[PDB]
C-alpha cells in the first residue's frame, strides 16, 4: 500500500 | 484544466523543466544486480518527473498510481534508447556505464531485449528524434499506457478517461506544432507523427517482455531488493 504511492504522494 | 491551455511552445516547456536528471550508475545476478540499481534509482526521479507532467496531478491519486505502474518500465526504455542514441551498439544505461549488446548476454533472455532497446535507438536515431519529439513522447507513452486498463465503473474514472484523451490529443498538436518548425510537408508531418507513435507500441512490446524477464528474474532470486522496482513488478 507505499514507495511509490509516498513519491507520488 | 491547467494541462489544456498552455500551448506547443508553452507545453514543450514544461516536458523540459520536467526532466529528470543523468542518473549516474555504480556474474548474470550482478549485470541484473546493477541495471535493477539504476532502473530502482532511476524510478524515483520518475515519479517525480511524472507529477511536473501537464495534466498529471489533474488524475487521481490513483490513476497517477495506474498509469506509472502501467508505463515504468516503457518510460525507462524510451529514455534507455534516447540516451543510447547517439551511440550505436550500445545502450547507455549511465554515463559511466555504457552496455553494449553482448554484454545483455550475461542474463538469461537479456540479450534479445538490449536487441530491441537497440533498434529503437537505431531508428529513433536514423529518423533523427529530437528532444521536444521525445520529451512529448515519453509523455504520451506516460498517460496511453494505463489509459485502457482502468476500473472505467465509477463515473470519476470516466472523466479522468476522457481528460487524458484531451491531452494526449494536445500533446499530439504540440508535436505537431513542433514538426511544422523543422519545415516538413503536411505529408511528413503526420507522416512522421505516425512514425514516432508507432514505435511507442514496439516499446509496449518491449516493456512487457522486459516485464515478465524482470519477473523471473524476481524468481531466481537473482535481483536485488529494491524495495520500489520490485513493487514495480508486482502490479503486473
Ligand atoms: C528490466 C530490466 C532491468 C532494468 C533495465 C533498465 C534500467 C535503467 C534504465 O534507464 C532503462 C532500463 C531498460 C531495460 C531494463 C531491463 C529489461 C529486462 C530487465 O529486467
Amino acid at each position: 500500500r507505499x514507495i511509490x504511492a509516498r513519491x507520488x504522494q | 484544466s491547467l494541462a489544456l491551455s498552455l500551448t506547443a511552445d508553452q507545453m514543450v516547456s514544461a516536458l523540459l523543466d520536467a526532466e529528470p536528471p543523468i542518473l549516474y550508475s555504480e556474474s548474470e545476478a550482478s549485470m541484473m544486480g546493477l541495471l535493477t540499481n539504476l532502473a530502482d534509482r532511476e524510478l524515483v526521479h520518475m515519479i517525480n518527473w511524472a507529477k511536473r507532467v501537464p495534466g498529471f496531478v489533474d488524475l487521481t491519486l490513483h490513476d497517477q498510481v495506474h498509469l506509472l505502474e502501467c508505463a515504468w518500465l516503457e518510460i525507462l526504455m524510451i529514455g534507455l534508447v534516447w540516451r543510447s542514441m547517439e551511440h550505436p551498439g550500445k545502450l547507455l544505461f549511465a554515463p559511466n556505464l555504457l552496455l553494449d549488446r553482448n554484454q545483455g548476454k550475461c542474463v538469461e533472455g537479456m540479450v534479445e531485449i538490449f536487441d530491441m532497446l537497440l533498434a529503437t535507438s537505431s531508428r529513433f536515431r536514423m529518423m533523427n528524434l529530437q528532444g521536444e519529439e521525445f520529451v512529448c513522447l515519453k509523455s504520451i507513452i506516460l498517460l496511453n499506457s494505463g489509459v485502457y486498463t482502468f476500473l472505467s465503473s465509477t463515473l470519476k474514472s470516466l472523466e479522468e478517461k476522457d481528460h487524458i484523451h484531451r491531452v494526449l490529443d494536445k500533446i499530439t498538436d504540440t508535436l505537431i506544432h513542433l514538426m511544422a518548425k523543422a519545415g516538413l510537408t503536411l505529408q511528413q508531418q503526420h507522416q512522421r507523427l505516425a512514425q514516432l507513435l508507432l514505435i511507442l507500441s514496439h516499446i509496449r512490446h518491449m516493456s512487457n517482455k522486459g516485464m515478465e524477464h524482470l519477473y523471473s528474474m524476481k524468481c531466481k532470486n537473482v535481483v536485488p531488493l529494491y524495495d520500489l522496482l520490485l513493487e514495480m513488478l508486482d502490479a503486473h
